């Protein structure tokens, strides 16, 4: 029981490499569209709205 | 809660939201509710406590369409083990049902130690019904909880008066009694008895009295299942 | 040299209810005691007849 | 047009409101919130609002709408569920499509895009019309097959035009009465402030009983169609069980149940469970939510909807009394009600008299009760309705010192108290019959002639069994039982039989949800004759144990009593009890 | 510099003081007295001061020191008393001349003369020091030796210079830690505010025991080194006896024994018994009095400098956890610190909540309660420390069902409770073996079944013998005991001689003043074998009577196993235990 025990805990490169493919697609998508986002994240800084309070 | 509901209802998930220390919720409101000056309800919480806690708790439940639910469980430890007390009496009032846990039984040493008298669950009506469980649920449940308060009052009467004194019936209910707390009751962790594991064990504690003592049983299930 | 009960009103009439029925209880034992110890001294006498 | 100059919680103080009234609507924040002011302080205006305060700034306007908190009566409330004030729920969920109830939604009361079919009464064109006089039969439900439109009570003059027999709406007019000279236009609604109580002619006395279905209840307490009851008792000891046996099985022919300060999963199960319900009061079996009107309001909606909804279904209740029908409303948490006026008072800081609660909340629980009783409507044509108020009390502990059960139980006529101990070794309905009272069996006395002669002989003598049978039970505790007379143990004998197959009934089961007059009779003169054979049989010279031992099968066909189906009718029920008392009878010789 | 605008009782709402912070350290008065600021209320700032307030005028400047309640840790606390705000009661007497203590008395904290022995730890000139990292030790004393010096917490940066081994007072620079180019010179010691507590990198489940010393405590309710601890019980049932009892023969390396509200004549009976004990630790004997800090805070002294006497004790057994020691807190009356609280909140006018404690009692004894605990130090190199807090209650009328008790016991996990009945007729301990509980018998399964296997195992025996017995005196108090059966007259006997000789010790006499775990083990043992032996001779047919008269020597040598010296060894009375059960055994078998 102890030999197959330790087996056990010594699995981790396989938990790390599977969520390496998730990262990567993280990377891919946000290389995709961050000019998309940046840029209309600039739009809403850019242009403000000059409201005043309704009361 | 608020997690809670997203979850159940935007995502159909079926939560389990388990709070703890809603005394010490309560004492928070009533810190609160003190530094305000507010006008203060008993012992000193909030007016408005009913309101607050009502909101906490009525956040539980199914919802059309919605295919989730939420089953609050909240956790709450009456100060003085006094069940009148403003938190646990609102607490009882709003929520449906309480499980509860009895200083006496632990004492003793049963675990769990719900004390199953003063426990309520106003959904076994509906949920102990025939079809989704046994058709002796609800029957083995008030036959159990007669016999269980029967053996309450001649362990009192057998403290009080002399033990000779109880009759034949009274000695059976203290036998129930034992064999209900030392055996139904007591559990242990990780034992897992199933619904009908338990009825059956039930069934074996109510199989001590003949058949004509067991009045709160139909006549139907006692024939069937006795 | 007290019941371990809780304080409230509910509490406090179900302890007057017990001082009424333990004060009834006591006269009434001591008037049986007192009828069965007059049956125990006849009794007596007629034994030693 | 004022402002919001405080909030602090449910209790908005707007400022810059002059000519304001107590208990006047005002439309608090943008988003239109209702609510009710409550303390006029000059230019300023505390208000309690029947929504969530939360976001309403300095200086949002507050206008006043010009108005007391009015329910809309009329056609078009018969299966629907209202919040505190009256809101209805199902067109709330269908308008805004979600889960949640929207803040600050704008529904109306009475939807008036159904097509309301109208049959003119007796009164013409020219004559003279009074307040609460019927001009009109709508056809609601097959339960309900006249809703008579009344005439607004403080409301009279000569009718101008009426409408001729079709299908109308609730929004166009029906009749026009020149009154003194302005011309008025009625609809088939109308509203009325629900803290006015609904003029009558003059009240009578409540006569008939409203049958509980309940043997403890039916038999030992009785109510009357217009009689006040109260049933306080802790958290559990089925005040809302007995409510709901009232709700379902009931002599009235409608019922406002008001839920204030209760669970919202109790208003889903009356919503789940009512339609499957059936009763024969008209000619075929119907639907139990096409006569039940449900004034839910969740214990987390705004305390101020808490302290509205008791009013709205007590006025509802009126209304359909001064149609004729014999109502029993049936109120939810009165002391929940209570908690929200203590909670309200406290944000206030009007000073506590009894236990945190007001100092008016007798005032207010009495003029709440003070509305039922059996009266004749105002107008013509003349008929009789009726009120019972049958409210839940939840005092705090479970102790019937609380001022709410106080104030309640020095107002109401009927008291079906019930008891923590009883109800956790599920003994319900759990009445404690020791504190438990009617002041109805007076009044009852002629019905139970007329009915039932012998009905009340068997109360009185079922009472006093019961009594007798508490005293023997004490001092059984108190000196062992040591050679106990053989009619102690009689009497000690039938009343635990009582106790455990006449006073103990699952309102859930088959058998025993729905106990009727006639078969609660015939079971307490069972329950009667067996006790008088024995006590007969025995003072004869029979032992008691031997007794037992012989008749143990009359004992048992006396507990299966309470087994016996009312399904089967009261010709086939009654004639099984005929055996039974020739069974006991047969007894008796051997 | 503010004003003093309203003065009454123990609270000074000073006027002029726009820019104070909350729970800021001010000086009301021209004595300077020490005040914490309670509430804001514009240029107002009401201040609960920790001295006397008799004599300040309407007036009187006050100055707004800028930080908060520090207590200031270092060398040189192990072996003094100090007076809730952290003032050596020694330097102000010697200071002043007088048995009193002077209102505004300014003395330092620490001794500033005396010259300490610094030896610089493995820290060098670049390496990069975090908060809480040990750059050096200094020797304190003979028994806490090398009094290791901590990095203060929130302190970081690399290490420029560090002083060479020597000997240094606490004034004189001892490290310069250079953090984003600006240089932090440290001392010997630093200062902490005592309401945030000390941070550490990890908290441990409590595993090891806390040996008392007294029976009952060690055996049948333990409490484990780093658990928090509740004695409640009305005067003269035994806390302060049963914590001084604690400090002296506990298992822990220091002792933090915190006094508020007790009387000055415990303190003197501490200053002048624990330099005369001596303990085995540290392979020498050193007195007691050298690894125990007293904080005291007499009843008589002012009301508001209960709660700051509280929170410098706890900080100061933090400090000590930090430096990786076995710590254990011992509050006199966390019952007395709340009756503080109460009369400063009734001073202010907040709500009186239940009783008139304040609504935010419950959450200052949770936090006071959850500063404890067993813990891995904050910095390397790793060490382990832990607090045990163990606080007496007081209840008032002797009724636990007050809002102080209520409070301790839902949050504390150990609860000794004393009840008056045994307080009278001298059964010290007055221990209530009924409602007493320890939530730490799980936990420390691991550690008995290292050590005394059998321990968990007659623990519950001895529970259970004493439960059944308890329910058979009730029964026979009213119904009389010509009905027991054999079994039970054994068990009332057993329970009995349990009760006058091993729950009961006598804490004041040599033989049973320190009963070690093994000889309480060794005891458990004997009785719980006399009543097995007891019962299966009864079983056998020996009526119980005649088994009691020819057993009667049996019984004696049992009850009076407790006079056996522990001061022997544990070899020395274990070789007299192993005879007494094999004796017991063959008396019990001749008799049969
Ligand atoms: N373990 C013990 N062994 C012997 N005698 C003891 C023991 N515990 C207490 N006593 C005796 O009982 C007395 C109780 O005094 P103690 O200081 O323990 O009271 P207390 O409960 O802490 O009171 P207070 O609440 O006033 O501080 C002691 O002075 C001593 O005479
Ligand atoms: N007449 C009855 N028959 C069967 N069960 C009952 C009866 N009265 C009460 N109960 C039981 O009591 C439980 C709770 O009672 P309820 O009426 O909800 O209490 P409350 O009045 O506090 O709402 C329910 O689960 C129900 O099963
Ligand atoms: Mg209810
Ligand atoms: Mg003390």
């Amino acid at each position: 029981e102890q030999k197959n025990a330790g087996g056990v805990g010594e699995l981790e490169k396989k938990a790390e490499a599977g969520v390496q493919g998730e990262l990567a697609e993280i990377k891919k998508i946000a290389e995709k569209k961050k000019d998309d986002v940046v840029k209309i994240l600039i739009e809403t800084v850019i242009k403000p709205s000059a409201e005043v309070h309704i009361n | 809660l608020t997690t809670a509901e997203y979850l159940a209802y935007q995502t159909e998930r079926h939560v389990l939201t388990i709070l703890t220390d809603m005394s010490s919720y309560a004492d928070a409101l009533r810190e609160v509710s003190a530094a305000r000056e507010e006008v203060p309800g008993r012992r000193g919480y909030p007016g408005y406590m009913y309101t607050d806690l009502s909101t906490i708790y009525e956040r539980a439940g199914r919802v059309e369409g919605r295919n989730g639910s939420i089953t609050q469980i909240p956790i709450l430890t009456m100060p003085n083990d006094d069940i009148t007390h403003p938190i646990p009496d609102l607490t009882g009032y709003i929520t449906e049902g309480q499980i509860f846990v009895d200083r006496q039984l632990h004492n003793k040493g049963i675990y769990p130690p719900i004390n199953v008298l003063p426990s309520l669950s106003r959904l076994m009506k509906s949920a102990i019904g025939e079809g989704m469980t046994r058709k002796d649920h609800g029957d083995v449940s008030n036959q159990l909880y007669a016999k269980y308060a029967i053996g309450k009052d001649a362990a009192a009467m057998k403290a009080v008066v002399g033990e000779e004194a109880l009759s034949i019936e009274d000695k059976l209910s203290l036998e129930f009694l034992e064999k209900f707390e030392k055996t139904f009751i007591t559990q242990g962790a990780y034992e897992d008895r199933t619904v009908f594991e338990s009825l059956d064990q039930a069934w074996s504690l109510l199989r001590i009295y003949p058949k004509e003592m067991l009045n709160r049983i139909s006549p139907k299930i006692l024939d069937e299942f006795y | 040299n007290r019941e371990q009960v809780f304080p409230t009103r509910m509490t406090l009439g179900l302890m007057k209810t017990k001082l009424k029925g333990a004060n009834q209880g006591y006269s009434l034992l001591k008037r049986k005691s007192e009828a069965l110890t007059k049956r125990f001294r006849d009794i007596t006498k007629r034994i030693d007849d | 047009y004022g402002a919001i100059y405080s909030v602090s919680g449910p209790v908005v103080i707007a400022e810059n409101m002059i000519g304001c009234a107590m208990y006047e609507l005002v439309k608090v924040g943008h988003d239109n919130l209702v609510g009710e002011v409550i303390r006029i302080d000059g230019d300023k205006a505390t208000i309690q609002v029947y929504e969530e305060t939360a976001g309403l700034t300095v200086g949002d306007p507050v206008l006043r709408t010009g108005k007391p908190l009015s329910v809309e009566l009329g056609p078009g409330l018969m299966e629907t569920i209202y919040d505190g004030i009256q809101r209805p729920l199902k067109a709330i969920k269908e308008e805004s499509q979600s889960i949640y109830i929207p803040r600050g939604i704008d529904t109306p009361a009475l939807d008036r895009t159904i097509k309301w079919q109208f049959t003119p009464g007796k009164f013409q064109v020219g004559d003279h019309i009074s307040g609460g006089d019927i001009y009109g039969s709508v056809f609601e439900n097959s339960l309900i097959s006249s809703h008579k439109i009344l005439l607004p009570p403080r409301s009279r003059g000569t009718i101008t035009w009426i409408a001729p027999a079709g299908e109308y709406t609730l929004d166009e007019k029906i009749l026009e009465v020149e009154f003194d000279g302005k011309k008025s236009d009625f609809t088939l609604y109308h509203t009325w402030p629900v803290r006015v109580p609904r003029p009558v002619t003059e009240k009578l006395s409540a006569d008939y009983p409203l049958l509980t279905g309940q043997r403890v209840l039916d038999a030992l307490f009785p109510c009357v169609q217009g009689g006040t009851t109260c049933i306080p008792g802790a958290f559990g000891c089925g005040k809302t069980v007995i409510s709901q046996s009232l709700s379902k099985y009931s002599n009235s022919d409608a019922i406002i149940y008001v839920g204030c300060g209760e669970r919202g999963n109790e208003m889903a199960e009356v919503l789940m469970e009512f339609p499957e319900l059936y009763t024969e009061m008209s000619g075929t079996k119907e639907p139990i939510m096409k006569r039940t009107t449900l004034v839910a309001n969740t214990s987390n909606m705004p305390v101020a909807a808490r302290e509205a909804s008791i009013y709205t279904g007590i006025t509802l209740a009126e209304y359909f009394r001064d149609q004729g029908k014999n109502v029993s409303m049936i109120a939810d948490s009165s002391s929940r009600w209570a908690e929200a006026l203590r909670e309200i008072s406290g944000r206030l800081g009007e000073m506590p008299a009894d236990q945190g609660f007001p100092a008016y909340l007798g005032a207010k629980l009495a003029s709440f009760y003070e509305r039922a009783g059996k009266a004749v409507a105002l107008g013509s044509p003349d008929r009789t309705g009726s009120v019972s108020i049958v409210a839940a009390v939840s005092p705090a502990g479970g102790d019937f010192s609380d001022p709410v059960t106080t104030a309640t139980l020095g107002i109401t006529q009927v008291f079906w108290g019930l008891d923590k101990k009883l109800a956790q070794r599920k003994h319900f309905p759990s009445i404690n019959t020791s504190v438990s009272y009617s002041k109805y069996t007076n009044v009852l006395n002629k019905f139970y002639d007329s009915n039932y002669p012998e009905f009340p002989v068997l109360r009185d003598r079922m009472k006093e069994i019961l009594s007798n049978a508490e005293e023997l039970e004490q001092v059984v505790q108190l000196v062992g039982k040591s050679a106990l007379s053989d009619s102690d143990k009689i009497t000690l004998d039938v009343a635990t039989l009582i106790k455990e197959d006449f006073l103990q009934q699952n309102g859930y089961s088959t058998y025993d949800a729905f106990c009727p007059i006639w078969k609660t009779f015939d079971m307490m003169r069972a329950f009667i004759s067996y006790h008088d054979e024995a006590q007969k049989a025995v003072a004869n010279g029979a032992n008691w144990s031997k007794l037992a031992d012989s008749t143990g099968d009359v004992k048992h066909a006396v507990s299966s009593s309470k087994f016996f189906e009312p399904s089967r009718g009261e010709k086939e029920v009654h004639g099984e009890f005929e055996k039974l008392l020739s069974t006991m009878q047969e007894r008796f010789a051997e």
